[PDB]
């Protein structure tokens, strides 16, 4: 699955 | 004390773009617990991969893998909305617990990593030396990753805004924006930082009317 | 060479939340040029304040001010869409040129800062020592800022999504989400990191149906 | 005016 | 390993002049054992004081005392001849054993220092910061100590050589050298680096004939 | 100031044993002037070689040579008596002047080294990285050098004391000391730290009566 | 008693 | 010629 994105 | 137990290398996870994001800094005394909140990269994303890294390099691939696991059961949502809280927790025995919790669904998944995992004394110094040797290279990589995420956000956002605009946006604006988005998408496929900024610029240049409509709504 | 001209302290700008964001790292040889792209914090924002900082501290206010200027003429847009490229450029004479350009409007504004500005030899060491003394304090500040921006994004976003949902969202969801957004907004007004995460959690908990609707649209 | 936000 | 046990501060002893001489460097993984050979400062010296220090400062007095003990039974000898081997040994439990052995007499004395002695986490950072704050001050102190030991060696040596010369040295040389040695001895009593070098220079200037005689013998 | 001119690498000279002794520390702002007093290694020595080094390594041979020159005209003296003051002086133009002056004879010799000499930006970082890579190796080298100088001092000294003792020293002591000095001298010819300490120990063990006589005189 | 001297 | 020795 995708990697986590630093939340905005 | 004559002695301190310390993290000889930063500990973290892989984030979008293939970059290592640090949760626990190099040289932290344990026990320690740190947390950060992450989100999804795609609309409707139902799962995330948590990939645990030890090291000082900016590419995830250049650090030591300590393991990976998936959290799933993420409920349908726009990208960047779910709150995926990742906690790194090192106990007095130097065991690392890495957890990821979905604040919406309440679902939690975990990896536990013993105090003997990761890089030995020699490699910790190979790693330190290499992070130094490749500082300029690593920064440039990180700048490229940041630029590509920015382009992607602009891409994804502008598409949603074109959708929301519908008839409000004139034919000639729409055609220009859509060709700029194709050009951008082509550039996000490469590793050419300047090309990406160029296509993000072209998009800023042709989107003025779209931006007015989206702001007004 | 027996000698190198180097930045004795990081150089950067103030970003949302009162944090110093570094454009040029401590210990960079000059000449050097670095750039990063920033955006607006509010819908329809028409101007940004560029505030140039020298130092190693995480609160903007704890660093040396080198000057500030406004860029205006930003065209109406949703927050986070305009591309405001900030460039720091230090020439062979050690003069710093800080520019901010709006990629959409094409508008540029600049401050030029002579090589003798900023902190003297003593203060550079007072600064280095203080950044060390206050490392833990500074990290906690930066974590609080990151948390508050996250809460704010969730606040602003959820409001837009409630708007876009209209009738699709059931009365009881709407009432619960709206009270969670009031609670969140109250918490974003303080400096209590946990309270903010608590209210962001409450929002994740009551927004499930909203997130489905927004994802579907 | 507002400070710049690290673009998403 | 995710973790390393490390010396958070240098460990050492006080040496002549009031300076901290490091046996175990800051940031050493334990277990570790290091040794160095020291000697006596006076003819016929029968004992030495071993004073164990933790810290990064150059004056002994500005570091943390971990304890002190005497080794005696040193057999009559010219200064600088006995071999007094000092060993610092930190075991897997972080206990420090500091031993001093007289290689001639065979006599040994020891202090054992538990892993919880010395400076706590806060003070280790107060210490690190202070060593940084006072770098210039500490260097100057160390230069003054080095200069004073040099003057003292020249003093002590020249006196022995005057003795050994006896009648070979002319009256006028002897009188000039002896007044230079009084002046030097007066200066070794202060903290004025330049005055000491001045008096060492005066001695070099009036000792030429003495140096010939001592070299010839 | 936004900028500081700094030594990117330590500057120094080669001292006995093939070790780099630092006169100007890494990261010193210029202009700067530092001095230290050195001496001769042999009785009657009439000249010294000043060999200027740039770098962070402990073996002289692993640093960058900036040039070398001889000071001669040193007047006959016992080793360790002449005062040979070496000054490193870096002016506002980053030119290095290295001077050596004989305080007895008054003789001075100099090398002048332009600001563009030495290692380029890349090599300064190759050097920094290597000093890190080889820290343990370099320390061990420096310990071996220190041990060999100690052995040599004991050798040279004991020989002088045997001479000065003459008839006071009994046949059996003399024979034992002389064979210990041969063994020591053989060991000073190698790179085996332990063998040298072993032979220095044997000498301490058989010299007790000699040390009494030398102390009494 | 005196402190140790770095042996020559 | 010999290298300088750190004076005693």
């Amino acid at each position: 699955p995708r990697r986590p994105v630093i939340m905005r | 004390v004559l002695l301190l137990d310390v993290t000889p290398l930063s500990l973290g996870i892989e984030t979008m773009g293939g970059v290592m994001t640090t949760l626990i800094a190099k040289n932290t005394t344990i026990p320690t617990k740190h947390s950060q909140v992450f989100s999804t990269a795609e609309d409707n994303q139902s799962a995330v991969t948590i990939h645990v890294l030890q090291g000082e390099r900016k590419r995830a691939a250049d650090n030591k893998s300590l393991g990976q696991f998936n959290l799933d059961g993420i409920n349908p949502a726009p990208r960047g909305m779910p709150q995926i809280e990742v906690t790194f927790d090192i106990d007095a025995d130097g065991i690392l617990h890495v957890s990821a919790k979905d604040k919406n669904s309440g679902k939690e998944q975990k990896i536990t990593i013993k105090a003997s995992s990761g890089l030995n004394e020699d490699e910790i110094q190979k790693m330190v030396r290499d992070a130094e040797a490749n500082a300029e290279a690593d920064r440039k990589f990180e700048e490229l990753v940041q630029t590509r995420n920015q382009g992607d956000h602009l891409l994804h956002s502008t598409r949603k805004q074109v959708e929301e605009a519908g008839d409000k946006l004139p034919a000639d604006d729409k055609t220009a924006i859509e060709s700029a988005l194709t050009a951008l998408e082509t550039a996000l496929k490469g590793e050419d930082k300047a090309a990406i900024e160029a296509k993000m610029q072209e998009l800023a240049q042709v989107s003025q009317k779209l931006m007015e409509i989206a702001q007004q709504q």
